[PDB]
């Protein structure tokens, strides 16, 4: 859900954040808000955090995930709740 | 879905 107008949008990440995403290979200090969003999907998927009948769940209370966004769990159709938390943990270039 | 808007019900149609 983010304009292509933005998706190239270059941002950097915060330590807490740029921890996570080398922990799936990642290797940048700058990303676009696309490859962000790719990356913390792969974490969630490579670390099964999403429940496995209710996929839009994901638990994170004992992870890194749920320090970083502030929340014990969170749903993935609350998508401007997502955005505030992940740009919580950004910042973007003008 | 939060990337590009793509819809589904599993976990990566939905992240996506
Ligand atoms: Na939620």
């Amino acid at each position: 859900q983010i304009p292509a107008s933005e998706q190239e949008t270059l941002v950097r990440p915060k330590p807490l954040l740029l921890k996570l995403l080398k922990s799936v290979g990642a290797q940048k200090d700058t990303y676009t808000m696309k490859e962000v969003l790719f990356y913390l999907g792969q974490y969630i998927m490579t670390k099964r955090l999403y429940d496995a009948a209710q996929q839009h769940i994901v638990y994170c209370s004992n992870d890194l995930l749920g320090d970083l966004f502030g929340v014990p769990s969170f749903s993935v159709k609350e998508h401007r709740k997502i955005y505030t938390m992940i740009y919580r943990n950004l910042v973007v270039v003008n | 879905g939060l990337i590009d808007g793509t819809e589904g019900t599993d976990f990566e149609s939905m992240w996506r």
